[PDB]
């Protein structure tokens, strides 16, 4: 029902910085927060935010990455700067719908060197 | 009030978490409510728990302090105030290291003891470990402390307990600021005796108390340890010997029979923990010595699904048990955890698939200190 479109990813040079995008398709009345998780077995929160802007950060990123929202095209952003070795993971994009049905990206590599 | 001191460990199993969302009080439209999301039998300790309110996190979100069963699994309550209305849905989002992608679930609308119950975990890196602590009567919590709080005391969790004056307060600050230094360097202890990597985080818990009959008389006395939600070194029934589970606990357990450290346990298991146990269930009294009969229902919904329901119960015991022509039927049935409503009682349900037509051949059984006799549900 709901697909999210990737992009951004690819290897970085330490400090370098990444932007990732996710783009929901379908109706505009289908998804609610959207953020991103990283593959550690388990993948842990970067960022998310909701369709008000409502955000909240993993500790480990917080001051370095910044998630934004285009609301008009459901698409959201992350700006990923002072990037580390440790940042090196499968990043997967997800969004949640009004009934808190969630959808998974497949996800985009991201490697610092 | 707790053993004075925490004797060194000296130097020399991943569970997945239940999750259960539910209301304290029956769902109703317009009505302030709470919305519960209790989380139990999981280890590590370590969880992410969020309340989702149309597909986004509620902001004001609290939750229990930390605790854990017999087994040594943990268990959390996450609650927030809240109205539900006709259109609004909600959910709990559970992570956990045990989780590939983290679980959504959906809201579908006389006898006595003391317990004190210890959890420290090492985070290599991200700090100094984590301690947390809490005092338990029955299952009423009434102190706490936590290492990362900003009061760096013990704090009070139930009303009868905030009578006690300063210099209770000050002597039960000066003991767990203690016993989290021990429990920190017991974590470095561990790690060299089992040859373990400075960069992983490990758990010791600790759990000991004292139960009294319904005579307010000494029955049982309790203290062991766990590393890593494994068993590691218990004082036995007797509180004379040790049972270690293996030659690093035999080690602590040398150094403990050298120093007779079973002996200090055993005169405040069976004297000061006693004592102060009696000393809060007469301070506490309207809270403590209360007995609440759970409210029984029964819910229906090829074959059919028989729900039988107990709410609002104190203390937390209790049995729940199905059986189709009087015999315990063991077998398609479905018996949740007990769960905590939030304001001091408690909810189970236990549930049963039977073949449609067969229903009033089934029978819910209910056993509870509150009951006069014992119940029979039947539809």
């Amino acid at each position: 029902e709901v697909k999210l479109v990737e992009s951004g990813g690819g290897l970085v040079q330490p400090g370098g910085s990444l932007r990732l995008s996710c783009a929901a398709s379908g109706s505009i009345f289908s998804i609610n927060t959207m953020g991103w998780y990283r593959q550690t077995k388990q993948r842990d929160l970067v960022a998310d935010i909701s369709s008000g802007g409502s955000t909240k950060y993993g500790d480990s990123v917080k001051g370095r990455f910044t998630i934004s929202r285009d609301n008009t095209k459901n698409t959201v952003y992350l700006q990923m700067n002072s990037l580390k070795p440790e940042d090196t993971a499968v990043y997967y994009c997800y969004g949640l719908s009004y009934s808190n049905d969630d959808y998974w990206g497949q996800g985009t590599q991201v490697t610092v060197s | 009030r707790m053993f004075p001191n925490a004797p060194y460990l000296g130097g020399g199993i991943q569970r997945t978490p239940k999750i259960q969302v539910y209301s304290r009080h029956p769902a109703e439209n317009g009505k302030s409510n709470f919305l519960n999301c209790y989380v139990s039998g999981f280890h590590p300790s370590d969880i992410e728990v969020d309340l989702l309110k149309n597909g986004e996190r509620i902001e004001k979100v609290e939750h229990s302090d930390l605790s854990f069963s017999k087994d040594w699994s943990f268990y959390l309550l996450y609650y927030t105030e809240f109205t539900p209305t006709e259109k609004d849905e909600y959910a709990c989002r559970v992570n956990h290291v045990t989780l590939s992608q983290p679980k959504i679930v959906k809201w579908d609308r006389g006898s006595h003891s003391m317990r004190y119950f210890f959890t420290s975990v090492s985070r290599p890196g991200r700090g100094e470990p984590r301690f947390i602590a809490v005092g338990y009567v029955d299952d009423t919590q009434f102190v706490r402390f936590d290492s990362d709080a900003a009061s760096q005391r013990m704090e009070p969790r139930a009303p009868w307990i905030e009578q006690e004056g300063p210099e209770y307060w000050d002597g039960e600050t000066r003991k767990v600021k203690a016993h989290s230094q021990t429990h920190r360097v017991d974590l470095g202890t561990l790690r060299g005796c089992y040859n373990q990597s400075e960069a992983g985080s490990h758990t010791v818990q600790r759990m000991y108390g004292c139960d009294v009959g319904s005579d307010w008389r000494f029955l049982r006395g309790y203290h062991q340890y766990a590393y890593d939600g494994k068993d590691y070194i218990a004082l036995k029934e007797d509180l004379r010997s040790w049972t270690a589970a293996d030659m690093c606990a035999q080690t602590t357990k040398h150094k403990w029979e050298a120093a007779h450290v079973a002996e200090q346990l055993r005169a405040y298991l069976e004297g000061t923990c006693v004592e102060w146990l009696r000393r809060y269930l007469e301070n506490g009294k309207e809270t403590l010595q209360r007995t609440d009969a759970p409210k029984t229902h029964m819910t229906h919904h090829h074959e059919a699904t028989l729900r039988c329901w107990a709410l609002s119960f104190y203390p937390a015991e209790i049995t729940l048990t199905w059986q189709r022509d009087g015999e315990d039927q063991t077998q398609d049935t479905e018996l949740v955890e007990t769960r905590p409503a939030g304001d001091g009682t408690f909810q189970k349900w236990a549930a049963v698939v039977v073949p449609s037509g067969q229903e009033q051949r089934y029978t819910c059984h209910v056993q509870h200190e509150g009951l006069p006799k014992p119940l029979t549900l039947r539809w």
